[PDB]
């Protein structure tokens, strides 16, 4: 009776059963084999481990990363990664519950098909379905047409739905996310005479990102008020004990969002790349998205960063156009929750691919519930 | 219609987080909420925010029998008690 | 969706909506009862009338004000006054609309319960927040950190604020504002010949006090050239067309602001007052307070008092210090249109006091929310 939600990130992989408000399971998704193949004073049999404790062997074992930018790159990881997510972490029995599976947009017909031949060939699963990420939000704030910003570890996506469908031709990649903050803060901190850059410092600097960084509404004005006096200014409680001050640095960090050449690169901004989707999109529906503007993914999660949306975009719209941010307090998990919902919903209960229905039509199927 | 269902349920029915285990049941404002568990930078990004915020300017024109006299800089009628 | 903001001033009271750039209702904190005729059939009319209304059949009424020197002095009346503003005055729901309320600085911790208490026991709010009016109106000129000279009907404040912390220690109030002016003139004018001291006259006298009033840049030259000509005499035109003269009156009344003594007071004027309270903060913020003084309130609307007050600090200060006095044009609605800023930003959407958490830890919750 109850269905699995499993939502893999590039960064984190967050499962549990549908109903819940919540994953029971976050994790990173990592797998690790150990270096040399034969030989070892290794361990029992465990020919692998997952999330943190590879994390925790790292001097062991060589690590791999599956999901790379959303799109899986290795398939027998991908496949350690589940089997860690049902048995060690949810411990249920994968063919005792249906499964919903989530994707990035863009995501090959080729991997498609691989999801759904895993799931019912290796997991024995009774039904499962496939959902692209990106629309789990939009549901998860109870609407079914707008433009979602997705935006975690490895990639960000401008991704607008129409009644339910993603439209492929207007969902924008922006390359840059989340790490291009972890290490770009690392930069500015190092510049101001501190120094981070051990793969241990930069969970340092990353846990700073997460709980000191924000957005100011007038990024100019903020360095002006930064440079003027101290009052912006926080110190940082390290492990070492080794208290450091941290200045303007708490928000120039996430303005690179809006100002990508702050780290070197071209692009154009998230702010501006949403409004390029918005146009890709046919005239009669561009209001629509206007006004259901959704923000998920973890690189969302910047206080000030809806309102400073707000203006950046109605400075690029039209007159009057009812522009709305929805940035929910929930926006990290999204996704998951938006999967929780849809899978527990009785005008869902049909919607699933059943074992039965794959045996005939094959990993194919999977064309034939979605786009 | 299959699909027309399933669209009236996410928006009608509970499609909001009221599902199970220690949630948030109601929540409120005019906008959003733009935040992380860290309410050091909420305040941060608040007081920012005020500092930002354009004048009277930047807000939703109203005819009030008072407003009236604002959008004339200096006007007055009958003050206070 | 919408929220609504509340100032409720001695005098009048302010409503509207977050987002707007003005209030919609304003209307006079009287709550007026019918009076006891002696009569045997004592059928006929309401047992509470409010605002406008109240104050046409005030013949047939007493009147009271719940609300004064700024402090609440009679909850069954404010309820009236609350009440009347959310159904007659906006016509919407308290349930459907978090409700930001203001209050004066040094309000007694008691009466901040009691507002909370009655926000969600009687009329059910989903959320409420209480802001002090004074960092509102700082708020309002796009400031954190500044000094507010606040003067109503009431009563007159002093307030230091850093970041959006008032400083109650460096607080100063002063009994003198508004009404205690418009007796001023009544005075003053009736010496000069005239006679006014019927209510229905009162009315009269602060209607020229807002038109004709001023402040004078140098007060004994302004009363020299008043005495050697009538150039800056003024003529009011009343209801029976009595043509009125009014000469040195017109700045002798404000006058009272920075002379308190011309009312018999022992009190300091103004720009002492804001000396004072300056000098009761550090020195690391004086510089700060000194370059960001802002004037609020009714009683601040006078031409002339700006420049006054920036020559008569200037005198005070230490030399070298920038003085600067910012007396934005729409002034006497600084607190409303601040509350209205503050309640409708995104970066505020989490700061509200919910029903649950109402629920839960009860009235004095509100405590919590701002220090
Ligand atoms: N409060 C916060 N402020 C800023 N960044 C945050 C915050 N919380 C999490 N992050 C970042 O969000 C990123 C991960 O977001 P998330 O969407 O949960 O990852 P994912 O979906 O597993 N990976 P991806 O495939 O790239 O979306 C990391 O770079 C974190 O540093
Ligand atoms: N243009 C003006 N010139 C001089 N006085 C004015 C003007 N406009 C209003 N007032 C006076 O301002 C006083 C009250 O203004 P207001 O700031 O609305 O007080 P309030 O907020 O209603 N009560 P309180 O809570 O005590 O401040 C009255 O005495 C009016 O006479
Ligand atoms: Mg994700
Ligand atoms: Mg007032």
């Amino acid at each position: 009776v109850a269905a699995l939600v499993v939502d893999n990130g590039s960064g984190m992989c967050k499962a549990g059963f549908a109903g819940d408000d919540a994953p029971r399971a976050v994790f990173p998704s990592i797998v690790g084999r150990p270096r040399h193949q034969g030989v070892m004073v290794g361990m029992g049999q465990k020919d692998s481990y997952v999330g943190d404790e590879a994390q925790s062997k790292r001097g062991i074992l060589t690590l791999k990363y599956p999901i790379e930018h959303g799109i899986v790159t290795n398939w027998d990881d991908m496949e350690k990664i589940w089997h860690h997510t049902f048995y060690n972490e949810l411990r249920v029995a994968p063919e005792e519950h249906p499964v919903l599976l989530t994707e990035a947009p863009l995501n090959p017909k080729a991997n498609r098909e691989k999801m759904t031949q895993i799931m019912f060939e290796t997991f024995n699963t009774p039904a499962m379905y496939v959902a692209i990420q990106a629309v789990l939000s939009l549901y998860a704030s109870g609407r079914t047409t707008g433009i979602v910003l997705d935006s975690g570890d490895g990639v960000s996506h401008t991704v607008p739905i129409y009644e339910g469908y993603a439209l492929p031709h207007a969902i924008l990649r922006l390359d840059l996310a989340g790490r291009d903050l972890t290490d770009y803060l690392m930069k500015i901190l190092t510049e101001r005479g501190y120094s981070f850059t051990t793969t241990e410092e930069r969970e340092i600097v990353r846990d700073i990102k997460e709980k000191l960084c924000y957005v100011a509404l007038d990024f100019e004005q903020e360095m002006a008020t930064a440079a003027s006096s101290s009052s912006l200014e926080k110190s940082y409680e390290l492990k070492d004990g080794q208290v450091i001050t941290i200045g303007n640095e708490r928000f120039r960090c996430p303005e690179a969002l809006f100002q990508p050449s702050f780290l070197g690169m071209e692009a154009c901004g998230i702010h501006e790349t949403t409004y390029n989707s918005i146009m890709k999109c046919d005239v009669d529906i561009r209001k629509d998205l206007y006004a259901n503007t959704v923000l998920s993914g973890g690189t969302t999660m910047y206080p000030g960063i809806a309102d400073r949306m707000q203006k950046e975009i109605t400075a690029l719209a039209p007159s009057t156009m009812k522009i709305k941010i929805i940035a929910p307090p929930e926006r990290k998990y999204s996704v998951w929750i938006g999967g929780s919902i849809l899978a527990s919903l009785s005008t869902f209960q049909q919607m699933w691919i059943s074992k039965q229905e794959y045996d005939e039509s094959g990993p194919s199927i999977v064309h034939r519930k979605c786009f | 219609s299959l699909h027309s269902a399933l669209m009236e349920a996410i928006h009608s029915s509970g499609g909001r987080e009221k599902l199970r285990k220690v949630a948030e049941q109601t929540s409120e404002g005019r906008p959003k909420k733009p935040s992380y568990v860290e309410a050091e930078s909420e305040r941060s990004a608040l007081l920012a925010a005020i500092r930002g915020h354009s004048g009277t300017l930047s807000l939703r024109k109203v005819s009030s029998l008072a407003s009236e006299e604002l959008q004339s800089f200096r006007n007055a009628a009958l003050g206070a008690p």
